[PDB]
RNA sequence: GAAGCCAGAGGAAACUCUGGUGGAGGCUCGCUGACGUGCAAGAUCGUCAAAUCUGAGCAUGGGGGCGAAAG
């Protein structure tokens, strides 16, 4: 019929266009004329061409606009091929933003303008107008409605910054990124935040005669030098477009925050911590008495809000970097270490701890309580340094919230003081033997302090409960504790 | 199968210029003492119908000097500063770089 | 068996916690508390019964009406004129009081009983100090004040008769031997819970003696 | 070690134990 | 706010001098009145109007 | 004295062994300190010099501290 009619005009001008790409200039246009008829399968055989064609001729360098033989064989060529991509780029965009819902023949065109879409900025970022490529890239991620297509430019954008070596595509997928969070006022789907955790920049005699001999040496010294004067300047442009990045990022991260969104705060505190080492160092100050400040808007949800900025500031702290400077730059964890241990009873008796390869990002309360106590208690670095006084504090909460959590939760605390106490041992024993127990005062459960609560002074008499405790699973685990307490 | 995009941004990058804003900030000189003070020798001088060589020329040769302050130094280059500057990693490079060389400098003394 | 028992148990009363539903709640702790005193397992429910009174209702200052008290033995459900009456708000507080007392005489002996109870204390506390920066319900104040008097009475008293126990890991004689000769009235909260057990047995009987006079006088 | 694979968010789901 | 401050390190304000005002404690900002005199007196085009 | 090449005896092949050809080697012969990392009360790993000889011609780098370098 026509649609064979049209398949025998595209594969023609596709032949054409592999074989010989100079002589045939008009025929960009002639694609755009095929794919002017109004019926629907060949506007998507069209599109699908199109997209062949363009993907096999875009060359690997951007063309300037002439404006003002064989050379001008290119230079037509060439603004022939801009004109048509340009065009193709337009309708690429009206058919992705076209009506979705239609009758049931398969992929409908929004579907493959989607997918062409992709696929080019999968292969060509470096040529023209990958601003409106990545515009309706960022369209489409602006939306709140999950769909395969939502899916497939989330995976194109996570692939194009995954695999930007120079930096510019993602320099400008950022800013746009940016710019659609910004007017949508931070209504997204936390994909296109993780969009920026994905970014990568953050992260045989042949004869020759005697003239030719001369020349060729003359290109190698020249190319030598080349070399050189274009490593160095990658180097100061990487820097430069790094800075740019990382400025939005932080940017954007910045104003979530202070907007308190409240799906979006895990995801933004995974981003500073990831990308804190790589700023600059008050600034590294700074961001801890933000999430101070975070902590105390929290006190005056609110429990996972203010976990979450406690494991934010552990991470932070437990980066190499940041651990190396500690003394220097004075970042102290006092304040959180004392505001988890005044919040132990409180989230103990929270009733919501179980509603629910990320190191901040974690959906479950108790979850992020495991990694507050694993990073206070068994720190990754000078872990036999730990003050004895803030084990055994820790200690004995934590066997009151043992007592006083669902079953779960209560396991999981029960398995971390076996590990403690696995780990450290002589610092805690006299928490169990009593004759051990030191005579100094008298403990003081309401403190503020952990230092001010005297832990030595008392006794692990919670055995005595969670072991008629109603799950097998806690009772073993106490079991275990204490078969570990008696093999110190 | 089946074969929300919807006036002109000055910003200050240049030291004069700084220090124009650092003394209209301070009660040193004020707006009718601008405006007194630009009705200078440069007032009043095309710029419109003018080509590019004649132009240049004219800006490499003809930038009235003003005074800079400490001051708006500072700001200018704590304003362009980058946000990747001082990474820790690179404060802790150099300081490990000059003491190698004061080490290498005392083996040498030896 | 009596682990997956409770497991639904806590599900059923965690599918949907809402005021509506608060009464199924109460039954289903009820019949869990009762569990427990039979067998010698431990069952968090202070969690649950905290929520219900940081929960909705129990906060925002009642509504004025005149209805009859709610029968706290045929509800699945409340009227939807139970809402934010009086009668509703001091009939779930005389509950959440019951079902503490027999949750904290349950438990009166064990030797981490303060280790046990100080939570409750502490939110009970909280509670009463935001409440008295709410509503106005001086039953429901009065009550819950008497009760976390008498359950740090109770905790001290366990510190006294506990501060002289020998318990190193290897050598628990003692603490095996710690309480078995006293028995569940001694104890401050035992006191406590038993007088108000007469107390919900006067009213019991004025309730039900009396609907019997008002139904012959009917006939 | 035991506290990790507890911490692993994927430990508390809520299965009942008696869908053995 | 310390996320003020830090949206401020990170793109300054329009109106950024680095100094503070005397009469209150915050840091004192340029007006879209004061910059455009600023600019007015650096090029010269137009250094009053009408 | 290794790659590589040649014969033969076993192994389905891959290989093992013997007898050889081959003459590449950061291989031999003639007459330590300074540091860095350490995650503990010091273990370990890495970096820095000692740089074919010689006649006649020729060029360049030099101090300190500050700073991320640019300066």
């Amino acid at each position: 019929e026509q649609i064979r009619q049209a398949q025998e005009e595209l594969a023609k001008i596709a032949t054409q266009l592999n074989e010989n790409p100079e002589e045939y200039p008009g025929h960009f246009k002639a694609l755009a004329r095929i794919g002017e008829t109004p019926i629907l399968a060949i506007q998507k055989l069209c599109i699908v061409t199109q997209m062949a064609v363009y993907k096999d001729v875009i060359p690997g360098y951007r063309i300037r606009p002439l404006g003002e033989k064989e050379v001008k064989r290119l230079r037509t060529y060439e603004q022939a091929l801009v004109a048509g991509y340009h065009g193709y780029l337009k309708t690429l965009a009206t058919y992705a933003a076209s009506s979705i819902p239609e009758d049931r023949k398969g992929e409908p065109i929004s579907s493959i303008a989607f997918t062409c879409a992709c696929e080019l900025v999968n292969a060509v970022p470096h040529f023209n107008f990958r601003g409106d490529l990545l515009r309706i890239l960022v369209k489409k991620l602006s939306t709140r409605k999950i769909d395969r297509d939502f899916v497939k430019c989330r995976e194109a954008l996570e692939k194009l910054f995954q695999d930007d070596e120079e930096g510019n595509a993602s320099q400008e997928a950022v800013s746009l990124l940016s710019k659609m969070m910004k007017a949508r006022e931070y209504r997204v789907d936390e994909s296109v935040l993780n969009l920026f955790l994905h970014l990568r920049l953050l992260s045989k005699w042949e004869f020759r005669t005697k003239k030719q001999r001369k020349l060729l040496k003359a290109e190698k010294e020249a190319q030598k030098v080349m070399e050189q004067a274009d490593a160095t300047v990658s180097h100061e442009e990487r820097e430069r477009i790094q800075s740019e990045i990382l400025k939005m990022v932080f940017a954007t991260y910045f104003r979530i925050l202070k907007a308190r969104v409240p799906h979006l705060m895990g995801a933004v505190l995974e981003g500073l911590a990831k990308y804190a080492h790589l700023i600059n160092q008050d600034f590294f100050g700074d961001l801890l008495e933000a999430l101070k400040d975070l902590i105390r808007d929290t006190d005056r949800d609110t429990s996972r809000e203010s976990l979450l900025c406690t494991v934010t500031a552990f991470a932070l702290l437990e980066g190499q970097d940041a651990h190396n400077a500690r003394s220097d730059l004075h970042l102290d964890l006092s304040f959180f270490i004392t505001n988890l241990y005044r919040s132990l009873l409180s989230l103990s008796l929270n009733p919501d701890l179980e509603l629910g390869n990320n190191k901040i990002n974690l959906q479950t309360t108790t979850v992020l309580l495991l990694r507050c106590l694993t990073s206070v208690l068994l720190p990754p670095w000078n872990i036999r340094s730990v003050p004895p006084i803030r084990l055994a504090a820790f200690c004995k909460q934590l066997m009151t919230l043992a007592l006083q959590v669902p079953e779960k939760s209560s396991q999981a605390i029960l398995g971390l003081l076996q590990d403690v106490v696995h780990t450290h041992g002589r610092k805690v024993a006299a928490l169990w033997n009593t004759e051990e127990r030191k005579g100094d005062g008298t403990y003081k459960p309401l403190s503020e302090t952990v230092e001010g609560s005297n832990p030595f002074t008392t006794t692990i008499w919670e055995g005595e409960l969670l072991r008629k405790h109603y799950c097998p699973k806690v009772r073993e685990g106490l079991k275990a504790m204490e078969k570990e307490l008696r093999s110190i | 199968p089946g074969l929300w995009e919807e006036r002109p941004n000055i910003d200050i990058i240049t030291a004069e210029a700084m220090t124009l804003a650092h003394q209209l900030a301070t009660g040193e000189k004020t707006k009718a003492d601008l405006i007194d003070e630009g009705y200078n020798k440069y007032a009043f001088k095309q710029k419109e119908g003018l080509p590019d060589w004649f132009l240049e020329d004219e800006a490499k040769h003809d930038k009235p000097i003003k005074p800079i302050t400490k001051e708006a130094a500072q700001a200018i280059k704590e304003k362009l500063r980058a946000l990747n500057a001082r990474p820790i990693k690179k404060v802790a490079e150099a300081r490990a770089r000059r003491k190698l060389r004061q080490a290498k400098k005392l083996e040498k003394l030896k | 068996l009596i682990y997956p028992l409770v497991q639904v148990t806590l599900g059923a009363m965690r599918l949907i916690p809402t005021a509506i539903y608060f009464p199924l709640r109460f039954h289903l702790i009820r019949s869990l508390l009762r569990l427990s005193r039979a067998t010698d397992t431990y069952i968090p429910l202070a969690s649950a019964l905290l929520e219900v009174l940081q929960s909705a209702e129990m906060k925002k200052p009642p509504k004025s009406s005149t209805l009859k008290p709610l029968d706290f033995a045929t509800a699945y459900k409340t009227p939807k004129s139970y809402l934010r009456t009086r009668v509703y708000q001091d009939g779930v507080g005389e509950q959440v009081v019951e079902l503490l007392s027999e949750f904290f005489v349950l438990w009166s002996r064990n030797i981490a009983f303060p280790e046990f109870a100080l939570p409750t204390i502490v939110a009970l506390k909280r509670w009463m100090k935001e409440m008295r920066k709410g509503n106005k319900n001086a039953k429901l104040g009065s009550s819950l004040v008497v009760l976390v008097q008498k359950l740090e009475m109770n905790a001290k008293f366990i510190e006294e008769r506990r501060a002289k126990v020998d318990f190193a890991p290897k050598d628990r004689a003692q603490v095996d031997a710690f309480l078995k000769d006293l028995e569940w009235e001694k104890t401050p909260l035992g006191a406590y819970v038993v007088a108000q057990r007469k107390l919900r047995e006067e009213r019991k009987r004025l309730m039900e003696e009396a609907r019997r006079e008002e139904e012959r006088k009917r006939r | 070690n035991k506290a990790a694979e507890m911490s692993v968010d994927d430990f508390f789901k809520g299965g009942f134990e008696i869908l053995s | 706010d310390a996320l003020q401050n830090l949206l401020d390190s990170i793109e300054v304000p329009e109106g950024w001098t680095g100094l503070t005002d005397p009469n209150t404690g915050k840091p004192l900002n340029l007006s879209r009145d004061e910059l455009e005199l600023i600019r007015k007196v650096q090029q010269g085009l137009i250094p009053d109007d009408v």
